[PDB]
């Protein structure tokens, strides 16, 4: 570990430098809350029908990963079937990609990823949240994932304010609050279970102000 | 096989028959040839009936793949260009006899006038496209009968309902003059399928509605 | 050769004849044309013993390959797509004369209504599929005769037993009008093979049960 | 770790050596003003219909990037449609390219890029300005972009004098004045004129430039 | 279908009909075949629409691409060379039946004499080009009729208005003797399209000015 | 990274310093190229295209490679588009990119300095252009004269005091031969890009004809 | 189309007609078929007017490319070899119908005797060459008529002027007997093009000199 | 970088000082090549094309590789264009480019020094051309003589002292053998000429009895 | 065309006619078909002129190439093998119509007996080679006639002069009976070409010596 402690070091510092993202399970699915100033650059995105993506770190690096995941998901759905693309599958492939990158690339990717999956329309299954780190380590979380910036104040503010089946309005406030602990400047999205096929929906502008 | 598409004020409607033939013989009665390809488009493919689901499936994937990657839907012209390339990439296989000519119906969100936002694009063997400026179009072995029917009926299209009804009637007329197109089967309860697209997106018209329409045509023309 | 498949309340049944011909000559009398491909599906191919056992063997491997790699079985739509790909990949060889048209029967364990969860899918030369909404289907040189028989007999299908009877009778009618399809051989004791699929899975129907139905059809016609 | 710090240093110094460039939003679109002695070597250019480019640093390196962007834009517009090419898309591509060069290549590119986009004819949308740096970092700036040389002085001058809906003549003076703080000729001027039907890029030179000056 | 082009003092005018046929059947009435390819050029293609639609768009992209890359537009000769190259490239596909023959109209901004700066270039199957010295040219199924019309009417061309009249009359004459070329449709209000190019650039002639001309031609022949 | 980059820069600089000097200057006729060259067969000055010339200093095998690649580039572009579509800016640009890639990617950098010059097409008036491309791919647009190889500072100073725009061919030649003596027919290699000639501008002034003007 | 070439004391002259045909239809009247390819050579191509223009341009580029690269021009033998290779490359293209047979005229600046330094080289389908030792040669659909005319008139060749008169008369004869070769058009003022090459290089013969000769031939036969 | 190219330069130059000496000089009937070569079997001198010759000093396997690549080059060019289009300048140029690449690119530089010589075509009047190409790709145009390998300064000084333009073949051979001795016998030499008087292939070896009778 | 070759005591002689034909028409009168390929060999090629003319050239290059690379020339057997490979490499092109059949004449400097050191080798379509022990051989459209002539006259060959005389007479006979072979043209002064090879090497026989023999053969038959 005379080259690994370094390659890893470089990545962690980069992740630490970056802003914060929160992903939590609620009543109607999964809610993504991120600290994002930019109008057109996004940290939150749709992967597939019921699968969402959230990332923390260096943009060009996590957008590359976002694209590769969409590329993977679309190819998989076509070869087999859509119902066959799962969050576990995507988390698994990010784990394998990040790990390779953190092994043979010029420098390690300075990123932290969250793959989330909600149940199919009219189906009953608890939301799944996966955290994939710079080294390929994969974590499976029952309630929430916190990524980027100062993670501990946000993770502790959430562990105290977390409920099982919170409303959209309630979960949004619990998340905004957690972020301070750890519209504009905010990127917010949901994987909406009641939607028939594509769960992903962006909560922007006037509609975002209206719930708080 | 016949697939029709027409523009109405505020949208577009596409409908297709359910028949499949092998020579004279009827090989299928429940073939679906019209598919929603994204939130604002639908494609109907004529010929190689089994393959209609497959062409639509690949086109839908391409549109969505772009939308997810770039964060925005392709422009309608972009949608047209992609479909034209797919068709052009199938010219070698069409010389054998595996010919598949698509008809594209869509609603342009970006268009200035919402009432005239509906679009119909047809493709030829070579992969060449044409945006229809006359209000209706049809592809397949019964297309001439369907276009000639719509030429006399189109003036009565004023909304989504009357647009769907002219489409069903056009299909009915086509089945009347072309044996390769199946008319509504009241015995088995199988009717043409249809998609209606307006500002709220692409929606499959329920079998219930195409059914009441067909019966109002057939039962009355007959003794019923 | 003729392969038939039909939906009954609570499942699906697939049956196939045992003949093989080299022009006019009978080259086989024991050929198995219907194979269980996974716990809830079966494929029948109209053709030679090998191109029926090699296609089913490869598809079975493909289906179980996915199940082991991903932990869950493919969806029925997924199973259809994989078969369609296999058939499409044999289009180049089908222009020579090596045509193989499969018929897929299955039970969708994920369907809303268990009564209508049986599925029948047919494929054409190009690798195009069609999920049959009419209740029955058939492939092979005697398919028109078998389909026309089932058209008159389908109303008598109320359960697995009556369904299997209609299937065997359809195959009987196919062999009666098509010399390439073999009828039940009471002398050698060779009968059509069948697979029945319901919520409990795919099961090979025993030879003795088909033999009993064959004799009943024969005795009913003389 | 400490070596990716030196790469950062080499590029920054190079950008400092080069002449400054300014990009700012105005009423009729986006205005680009650069200090260019050269007559045939250009720091400002058209990328696509409504997208412009401006760079600072080592010429052979940013011209390579200018070419690749035109290559990218023309290919995308042909595969999909013209209206499918955006500034965000080009800024994104540049960021990805710059980062790869920053990591994979022997020497990083001593460049700083600006991609700007105006609205389509008869459309209402505020101009977009993107700054892409040597390491692939991308920033979205609402009003103006300053690259190359002594950026703080130029930026401060602009920050103090900037007007959101300024006239073309006003914006030109605000820019030329802000450029003098970092010390019709030796100046490359161009606009992304939102008022043109398709191709928004238009160079302003000589007599036309002079009237604008006064 | 027919496409005509002619030089008038200080400029060039190119016009094309709106018909599309599938054998004897009229498959299109509103087809546009003349497109502005850059500030000083326009192309008209006769033959296969699929080939035709693609050629103009690609050529335009090619001319603009060079301009952005090099900072200056291509010379007129270069523009011809690029078009010629595209046509040759399509030769393998022209043997099948996908024949697309373009006609190029332009204004050479770098020409000595601004009065005769209009340029008309025609292409053959092989991708060979020729610059017309006679003053007019036509491509398509009605080209002979159109060229013979212009032969008698070209002496009347004195400016852009009279040149557009002769161009529209040539197309009228083409449609009168060739069923594959569409004449002006008064009932539907569909008329030939045209592009006029002079020192101020290429511009689409408005439908209304073409329409006035058609009625005049129609009134003149009644 | 730095000492490495300084070492390669040093090897190149020293090799160019060891070579004979070359001068290119604008004149009323076109461009005048004068180089110190004892050889009769190995050339430092050459034709690239119709109106474009080339001059180099340094290691022969390396600049002759570059000379050939330029003729290769020019002839291909002229054929793919048209002749008038080939420019000095285009060739300077391509040499910048080639030298630059070589500087970083190759085992040894090229010990060369290049000058690409262009003149107006027959019957046209456009001030000649002179480009200087260095070992690292840096490109400089010069408006009056270019000096390469050997002891450039002394040569350049003599020219700077000496040089006059739109000078006569004889005056220019003497001004160049005099400026070359400050840094050090059989010895010289002379040639011009004669803007008077209808298509091929390049001409060599040799033997008896050179003795007159000398 | 017909192209002729003949040696005179001190040089060579090459001339060609101006017609282009699409079957029986005259498709061109101003076609230039003879081009100066370098300081001391000229090529004339007959056949497809399309494979013609792009032949001289490419050969001219190749010759110049060698000179810039190596500092000296190619030997005449070298010039022949490069041209032969070009023709050979197009043999596959020719099998379709795109046959382009060039005729090369030149002056060998390195020849012993300046009086007989003119050179004429012809090429066949296969890319095979032959240096004309007889004094004259012709290619194209009217080449036989032109060669038979020159056979009777060659003895009158004593200088550049009489040589050009015989070349123009040969072309006149070619056009008189072959409808695909165009004779001098006195109405439009279009005449055959010609190139004359001697120790001072290749120069385009001006239209006025050829017109003078054409009229003298016409009066002489009237 | 610099230190490294200086070390490659030293290896090659030392491998050349170790080698036997070769002399190439212009005379009346063309160009004469004289090399000190004890071995009957291996040749330092060879024909390249009609009027072009080759001479080398250094590591045999390395200069034979170059001799072969030149013949390969010359024959291909002569076939693609024409025979009269192959010149000594062309070959010297290609050796410069090859040696330069080897010097920079390869694991070891070539410890060789090459001479490419050209005489006029039959019945043509042109002064013989001699080119020296060194290990690093440097090319020099010599007008009278070239000396390669071994102890060149003494050999060169002797030549400079006794060189006469258009000397007789007997005279030039003695001047060369005299020069070689300064820096260092039929059995011990490899002699050849590029005879400008032959119709096409100028290269001609002077061996055994003919050589001996001429060494006087 | 016809090419002959015969052995005499101390050497070999090869001679060929000067005619060229394009179907019936005479396309050439000056064609040389026999070329010295190295110091001791000569090749004559019959077939298409384009492949044949090039053919001697490629062979000459291969022989010389080996000699410079290895220091010694190829053995006679080696020279044959190289020519055989060249011919075999042209079999695919020979199916189209580009057939080139060479005849090789040489003197083996390494042969035991200098009197019979002359060698004649012929090649067939496949690239197969044969050595003639008969002492004479011929190729071309007039070969049968020439071979028959030689058979009658071979006895009279005692040295190089008589050998050459027979070779010229055989070619005279070939031309007398075959219109594709050209006889000696006394009007233009064009005669067959010939190469004579002995221990002193291959040398082109001068024109005047062949003319003296042709005149004597003509006088002898008149």
């Amino acid at each position: 570990e005379q080259a690994m402690r370094e390659r890893s070091e470089l990545a962690r510092k980069g992740i630490a430098r970056a802003k914060s993202v929160v992903a939590l399970a609620y009543a109607g699915g999964v809610l993504f809350v991120a600290e994002n100033p930019s109008r057109s650059l996004q940290k939150i995105s749709e992967l597939y029908d019921r699968v969402g993506f959230a990332a923390a770190g260096k943009f060009n690096e996590f957008d590359n990963l976002r694209r590769g995941g969409i590329q993977f998901a679309d190819t998989r759905g076509y070869a087999y079937d859509r119902r066959d693309v799962t969050g576990r599958q995507l988390a698994n492939v990010y784990a394998q990609t990040l790990g390779t990158i953190f092994t043979e690339q010029a420098k390690p990717y300075e990123v932290e990823l969250c793959v989330a999956e909600v149940a199919h329309y009219g189906e009953t299954k608890r939301p799944e949240l996966y955290r994939i780190t710079y080294d390929g380590s994969i974590a499976d979380e029952p309630h929430f994932v916190v990524m980027g910036g100062t993670t501990e104040p946000i993770a502790n503010a959430l562990k105290e304010s977390y409920a099982e089946n919170a409303s959209l309005t309630d979960a949004l406030r619990i998340a905004v609050a957690a972020l301070r602990a750890g519209v504009a400047s905010l990127e917010v999205a949901v994987l909406d279970a009641n939607r028939p096929r594509r769960a992903f929906r962006r909560i922007t502008g006037s509609a975002l102000q209206a719930l708080l | 096989t016949t697939i029709v598409a027409l523009k109405y004020p505020g949208g577009v409607v596409m409908a297709g028959d359910r028949r499949s033939t092998q020579g004279n013989m009827i090989s299928g009665r429940d073939v679906r040839k019209v598919y929603i390809t994204d939130d604002y488009t639908a494609t109907g493919i004529a010929g190689t009936a089994a393959v209609a689901v497959e062409f639509a499936r690949l086109y839908a994937v391409e549109l969505e793949h772009y939308e997810k990657l770039e964060g925005v839907p392709l422009t309608f012209a972009g949608k047209i260009n992609r479909l034209a390339i797919m068709v052009r990439g199938n010219l070698a296989a069409a010389m054998q006899g595996l010919l598949a000519l698509p008809l594209l119906a869509g609603y342009d969100i970006h268009a200035s006038d919402p009432q005239s936002a509906g679009r119909i694009v047809s493709f030829d063997a070579a992969g060449g496209w044409n945006i229809e400026e006359e209000g209706y179009q049809a592809v397949g072995s019964g297309s001439l009968f369907a276009k000639s029917s719509m030429k006399k009926l189109y003036s009565q299209v004023t909304d989504g309902d009357s647009g769907l009804r002219v489409a069903v009637e056009a299909l009915y007329d086509a089945a009347d003059d072309d044996s390769a197109t199946g008319g509504p089967d009241l015995v088995r309860g199988i009717f043409p399928t249809a998609v209606i697209i307006d500002a709220d997106g692409a929606v499959d018209v329920p079998e219930s509605r195409i059914a009441e329409l067909a019966r109002a045509i057939i039962e009355s023309r007959s003794g019923a």
